[PDB]
RNA sequence: GGCUAACUACGUGCCAGCAGCCGCGGUGAUACGUAGGGUGCGAGCGUUGUCCGGAUUUAUUGGGCGUAAAGGGCUCGUAGG
RNA sequence: GAGAAUGGAAUUCCUGGUGGAGCGGUGGAAUGCGCAGAUAUCAGGAGGAACACCAGUGGCGAAGGCGGUUCUCUGGGCCUUUCCUGACGCUGAGGAGCGAAAGCGUGGGGAGCGAACAGGCUUAGAUACCCUGGUAGUCCACGCUGUAAACGGUGGGUACUAGGUGUGGGGUCCAUUCCACGGGUUCCGUGCCGUAGCUAACGCUUUAAGUACCCCGCCUGGGGAGUACGGCCGCAAGGCUAAAACUCAAAGGAAUUGACGGGGCCCCGCACAAGCGGCGGAGCAUGCGGAUUAAUUCGAUGCAACGCGUAGAACCUUACCUGGGUUUGACAUGGAUCGGGAGUGCUCAGAGAUGGGUGUGCCUCUUGGUCGGUUCACAGGUGGUGCAUGGCUGUCGUCAGCUCGUGUCGUGAGAUGUUGGGUUAAGUCCCGCAACGAGCGCAACCCUUGUUCACUGUUGCCAGCACGUUAUGGUGGGGACUCAGUGGAGACCGCCGGGGUCAACUCGGAGGAAGGUGGGGAUGACGUCAAGUCAUCAUGCCCCUUAUGUCCAGGGCUUCACGCAUGCUACAAUGGCUGGUACAGAGAGUGGCGAGCCUGUGAGGGUGAGCGAAUCUCGGAAAGCCGGUCUCAGUUCGGAUUGGGGUCUGCAACUCGACCUCAUGAAGUCGGAGUCGCUAGUAAUCGCAGAUCAGCAACGCUGCGGUGAAUACGUUCCCGGGGC
RNA sequence: AAAAUGUUUU
RNA sequence: GCGGGGUGGAGCAGCCUGGUAGCUCGUCGGGCUCAUAACCCGAAGGUCGUCGGUUCAAAUCCGGCCCCCGCAACCA
């Protein structure tokens, strides 16, 4: 209701653009076809999971990072499906793309992919509170120093909104030397859908 | 404030006449943010002075201005259900303050045309003893003088 | 619905109605109406009436009286204990 | 306790002396009293009532209660070693008596006080509080009444069960006295603290609410109701005894945590105060309510809606209205099926949508890209619900807080930490502490500004050197200065002195560009308001489907008896007009910024370099200074309105654009009650730039620099908040 | 120094 | 029959006599308040029951009428 979205926060400071590209005269247009193409990525590789897509451009030449936990369902068989969802990528922006897919090495650790999961429970009807004490402690067990979770919505079908959170360690959402990885997602289930935010306090940085 | 008293700005001195009255004159003045036009006026009511009688311009507004200041003035009380008029007497540079801000306003409250040379005849009635502002000092002494039975309300 | 063994869908929309108490119905009704499913009983099953129990809620077994209901305004003194 | 006499002060009244204008009373007043001499002051007198000091932390009484002194009469208590009687004790239904004050009866008395009452004030009213008067009553005698929060809200008697410590009464003992000071000890009171124990807790605890025994009174949900009926008592008021119908599902006890308080203490904020400038009046701009309309699309409604979504409504936007079209649809995705063009140029009809012409007409390949229909699936919705939601935001609030783990306390909610003392902008620290810790907030890390160093030197800069058309750092060149932008340094109460038990902090000083957080921004804890948004997006459910979809032209969102709100320009001389002349910053630019020249009164037009920009352009900064002029005039102020002639953008300026020019010259004389902003480069004012944008109703918004104040004693009051 | 009040949502 | 009364929305002044229609409340518009009441600041509001006459001029003077009151309506 009135916190700043931490990576906007600390942006430039210490986490960095998700695209990297200078233009100025077509600015608008590249702008255009990057929604398109992560409108595309994240409406056709949900199975995957997306930690983030990070877009680069030379000349006339797109470079698509995919962080994805299990590139498995990205690579299908023998690289069958990325050479499809190339070309895919091909036909909608008109431009050479390179794709890569990288691991995540922590994806329990990762806050975008926590959100994944959570929501993912939530949509296939598990306990909201089992379901983030099962992320707390998976993070916890991975290493990170702070974990913070907030399901917002009509938690258990119910009628009324509740806003339930689980937290503990250190999150220092004001401390802009501190790294917060911050993620969401929207479980979709038959009564709405519920809002799942997860910050993770992965360390302090320079 | 709550936290205490709040540090005074020190006053300049005029690069003319040599006194921080005259400074002071001017800041009162001194409408609009245009301190060149808020001193042009100054320094013209000055000269003025000095044409008008042979002795110094600042010995004149020095003259008025003892002669405009309150030495004790009241204040509204909320003592009971009825307000009072508490008389307390007046600190020097309060009471400066108040002959620079009775000056300026009843200069700029005279009748004749130009703001110069009305305040040059007001500062020239006050240090004779006559005008606007000496009859309101006047006045605010003799109000005091009325509610003299509650100096003892004084804290 | 809970006490109380056994739950969902459709219809209705503080209407029609339910209820022993708490309460339910105001558009997602496990509480109304129907259906499927279920549970308790079964030539019976429910409701009403009445009595005892739970009620130590008249306490002999087995309670209490400063503030929760409860020490007489105070003493003298008769029967009684 | 009863009776009688009696003492002094004070009030009131009376008489006299003196003296003269008020007195009295309150928050402020008035009623009232007073020159017919009050108030005040002194003397003398009368009368009624209550007894300062002693006097409470105390004494006595069965309770109610009891305070001048003296005498008379009288009740009970306490102690004592001997003495006497020898269980004669305890309690006590019914009964009887006593029983504050108010009240009643007969008579007396009546100073003060004072229900009722009268008047004055306050008030919306004031049958009240407050003020001036004032009768019963208060007093006495004899009766009556018989009730009180008549309470220790605790019946009487008895025995037992740690202490500690005040105090009242009687003995007795001791040392020095041969008093008494003192200590003990014993018996009886009366308080406080406190163990065991008890209690729901609060608390009680040898004066039990503990452990026990004896007797009495009494309770059985809350109201109805201590009411009705009956009876008894009373002169009366009323008292005593004492139900039922009906009705509710609670009523209640103690305590916990919050919130609130016209509760306290301590604090803070432009919250007041001290100041400066406004708003509310006028004209216009803009938003809204209302009204109106075919439509005046929708959202926002105390602060925290109202120059807000709108960072741009002539068409478009556009969601609204009239009317004209369309139906797998304006747009998606997938199967089939007939295909080769799709898609378009020119024309015709039409307000346009659209329809009809005419030209042009796939690339692979024998089975694709692309489209067509017919369907089939389906799409579409700014249609509903922000009280089904996600997201995002306001807000209390930059407020100093909000919690957790473990321990501990309590039956429990819960508490402790987080209270206290000091300090701080700060739950910032310090000290002590049944707390020991941690977390989110505070702070810091980030951006910007103030000083400085190194590095680099164009498109920036020009100190020393060489020419330049006269001229322009224009030129070669230069790392000095400025600046640009990367990386460093710098501030930490770090140093010195005082205060501070110390300790945190605090005061002063030096150094320094900067000193105690240096200025500003970003950053908004747990949560609150079912706060806003289904209309940015997303979405549960519901609703529309030859229409609530969708296309188009025209209209509307711009209405106008009105009301509010935010602004702008003013009301003039610190000003208007006019000529000259200085000094910025931050920004924007290729359908763009446009110089220069020519043309026009001007908006502009015609040509048109340069610049994707530290280069070129926007560009002029304005206020200011200087010269002239106007001379207090509803003006040479003000620039609304209205008439004429135009320019530009655009398919198109009627509704409904900006601008130019000519003429016109409205209200307005500083604005009622009320109200707003601001503590320093701030307020006040002055111009400039950008977003959106063909153009612009922009005076809005977000920034930028120029000029540049007054004041803050202080926390009493108003508003908001913080700790206990 | 006096200074009142706060219908019925679902 | 005698005498009085009829004036804004209400209740009341203006009547010897002609010329200027007032106070209180209420209505309406704005403040104060979270909101209402109260209070604060501004405004509208009756051509005087009706007909006619007097007069330069009528709420005012005179008459008729309508309405509301009061009084009287008596002696056998
Ligand atoms: C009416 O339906 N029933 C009766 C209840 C109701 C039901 C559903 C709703 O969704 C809302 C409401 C009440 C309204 C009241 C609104 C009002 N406001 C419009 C001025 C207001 O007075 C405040 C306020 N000052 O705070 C609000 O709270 C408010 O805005 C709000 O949230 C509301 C709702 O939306
Ligand atoms: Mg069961
Ligand atoms: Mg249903
Ligand atoms: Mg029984
Ligand atoms: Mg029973
Ligand atoms: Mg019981
Ligand atoms: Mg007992
Ligand atoms: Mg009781
Ligand atoms: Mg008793
Ligand atoms: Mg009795
Ligand atoms: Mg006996
Ligand atoms: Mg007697
Ligand atoms: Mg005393
Ligand atoms: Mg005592
Ligand atoms: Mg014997
Ligand atoms: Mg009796
Ligand atoms: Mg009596
Ligand atoms: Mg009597
Ligand atoms: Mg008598
Ligand atoms: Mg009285
Ligand atoms: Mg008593
Ligand atoms: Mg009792
Ligand atoms: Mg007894
Ligand atoms: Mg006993
Ligand atoms: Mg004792
Ligand atoms: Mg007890
Ligand atoms: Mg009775
Ligand atoms: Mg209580
Ligand atoms: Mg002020
Ligand atoms: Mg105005
Ligand atoms: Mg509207
Ligand atoms: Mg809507
Ligand atoms: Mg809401
Ligand atoms: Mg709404
Ligand atoms: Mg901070
Ligand atoms: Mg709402
Ligand atoms: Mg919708
Ligand atoms: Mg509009
Ligand atoms: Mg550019
Ligand atoms: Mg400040
Ligand atoms: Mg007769």
């Amino acid at each position: 209701g009135q916190k700043i979205n931490p990576h906007g926060f600390r942006l430039g400071v210490t986490t960095d653009h998700k695209t990297r590209w200078y233009a100025e005269k077509q600015y608008a247009e590249l702008v255009g076809e990057d929604v398109k193409i992560r409108e595309w990525l994240h409406k056709n590789l949900e199975r995957a999971g997306l930690s983030s897509i990070e877009i680069e451009r030379r000349s006339e030449r797109v470079t698509i990072f995919l962080y994805a936990a299990r590139p498995g369902i990205v690579i299908g068989r023998n690289g069958a499906e990325a050479e499809r969802v190339r070309g895919e990528l091909e036909k909608l922006t008109g431009k050479q793309i390179q794709l890569n897919i990288l691991e995540v090495k922590s994806p329990e650790t990762d806050a975008q992919l926590v959100a994944q999961g959570i929501a993912e429970q939530l949509a296939a009807r598990v306990a909201f509170r089992r379901a983030m004490r099962k992320a707390q402690q998976s993070a916890m067990n991975a290493g990170a120093l702070g974990i913070r979770i907030k399901c917002s919505g009509r938690l258990g079908g119910a009628e009324m909104s509740r806003s339930e959170g689980y937290r503990e360690g250190r999150v220092p959402l004001h401390t802009l030397r501190a790294d917060i990885d911050y993620g969401f997602f929207e479980a979709r289930t038959t009564f709405g859908r519920i809002g799942v935010k997860v910050w993770i306090y992965k360390g302090d940085v320079t | 404030p709550r936290k205490g008293p709040a540090p005074k700005r020190p006053v300049m001195v005029d690069p003319v006449y040599g006194s921080p009255l005259v400074s002071q004159l001017v800041s009162k003045i001194l409408l609009d943010g245009k301190k060149t036009v808020a001193q042009n006026i100054v320094y013209t009511a000055l000269e003025g002075c000095r044409a008008k009688n042979n002795t110094d311009p600042v010995q004149t507004l020095k003259r008025a201005l003892d002669n405009i200041k309150p030495s004790l003035e009241v204040k509204s009380r909320r003592v009971g259900g009825a307000t009072y008029q508490v008389p307390v007497e007046v600190k020097p540079a309060r009471q400066t303050t108040l002959a620079m801000r009775w000056l300026v306003n009843f200069s700029r409250e005279r009748r004749e045309k130009t703001m110069a040379e009305r305040l040059m005849n007001e500062i020239l009635d006050a240090s004779n003893g006559l005008g606007a502002s000496v009859k309101r000092r006047e006045d605010t002494h003799k109000m005091a003088e009325a509610n003299r039975a509650f100096a003892h309300y004084r804290w």
